[PDB]
């Protein structure tokens, strides 16, 4: 009884774990591009360096 | 060039579209003058207060270009004119209120710089909250203190 | 000041304002113009013939305030005018057809005090069924029998 | 005249109310902006590129008719003038395309002669893909081989 909820515990932290990072990065990523520079080009080349 | 957003019977706010796509305010909401660019889903972006969102090719030409290009001087807008104050764009005595949101301001030459939000006073003659570019292409806002959402 | 009904590409019947309320008739079915005017709903008196309800305080700009006489003269209408007669009000023969039921009438200094809803023949002269006023101020038809609703 | 189609804001092709009820090519798709008309079932007729439907009882009067008259000689049309020799309709180079899926050609009287559907050009000028009726009420269809419909 003991071992199924210590690795159902450790299963669920790991995945919310990864699901808050990923939430986390996510917003933090998408507040991060928001001057779009329709008649510039990219604003900064380092952040799309970054990402592609 | 112009596209009310209005909500049964009274003005709130007019969108633009600007150099390929538009934009409008989160503060104003309800009906739209148009199903084309009503069928679209917008994208949101609360930290600058407009969302985004892709217009399609048949909307191609008809937008209008901008620039970050402002000298000191007098320049055109919907309800008046305008004074370059250092970065810090302002409206005359009383005019403008409620449901002049997104009304964009006119250079000479045919150029869009400004998006508004509200404005408040100091002193002689009242300023206002203004979303624009500068010459690296990034954009900015200058909100006075105590500018509520008009 | 008289705002029509949609239906299928044709009109059915009417609708109009007075005093700060609302008319429609309970014959008249199908969607209201203006936004601002459906949107408001129906506490409706089936029986009665009217069904009422309150309007939008941005229309307090355009509702009538009235009296409840009615001395003998003639009184203009949409169609030529209509006269006043034992206490009634009648249409000449031929003119009155079907649609105009929710449609008020006046007299030379504009009031509405009548709005019409029906019509009967005998002969020449047609007595359509009218809701008129009383001095202490309750609904009233005067309704002919073997009427006909338009 | 006949009615347009409008997918996403601007022209697709015209539905044409002709001989006493609706018809509408099947190449394009779309809707029509004009209430009255689609408000039931329309069935279809995919073998030769048509659908059939009905119409209200108001359009049977100002309807233009079909007579499958032919003398050979030049007959008008919107962009030109079509004519039938040889068997044949034909229109010079450089005209037409999308849009146009459905617009009919006349007479010198004022009544329909066929139905255009589109097509190609294969030689000095083009040829037109057609839907005619003929002498003993077959829709016979005449569109050279190598051509898409417009």
């Amino acid at each position: 009884v003991y071992t199924v909820i210590v690795l159902c515990g450790v299963a669920l932290a790991i995945l919310v774990g990864t699901a808050s990072s990923a939430a986390c990065i996510a917003k933090a990523r998408r507040d991060c591009l928001t001057p779009y520079a329709l008649a510039p080009n990219a604003t900064v080349p380092t952040a799309l360096a970054v990402l592609c | 060039k112009t596209f009310p957003i209005m909500l049964n019977g009274q003005v709130n706010g007019y969108a633009c579209v600007v150099g390929g796509r538009l934009m409008k305010p989160l503060h104003v909401e309800g009906k739209i003058d148009n199903e084309q660019l009503a069928a679209v889903k917008l994208k949101k972006a609360s930290m600058y207060d407009l969302e985004y969102g892709d217009v399609p090719q048949n909307m191609k030409s008809d937008t209008l270009q901008y620039t970050s290009d402002k000298p000191p001087g007098f320049y055109n807008w919907h309800h008046g004119a305008v004074q370059y104050e250092n970065g810090r764009f302002t409206v005359p005595r009383g005019v403008g209120g409620k449901g002049d949101s997104g009304r964009p301001i006119l250079d000479n030459r045919g150029r869009v710089v400004a998006i508004v939000l509200g404005g408040a006073n100091e002193g002689t003659r009242t300023a206002l909250s203004v979303v624009t570019w500068n010459q690296k292409g990034v954009t900015i806002r200058d909100t006075p203190e105590g500018s509520e959402p008009w």
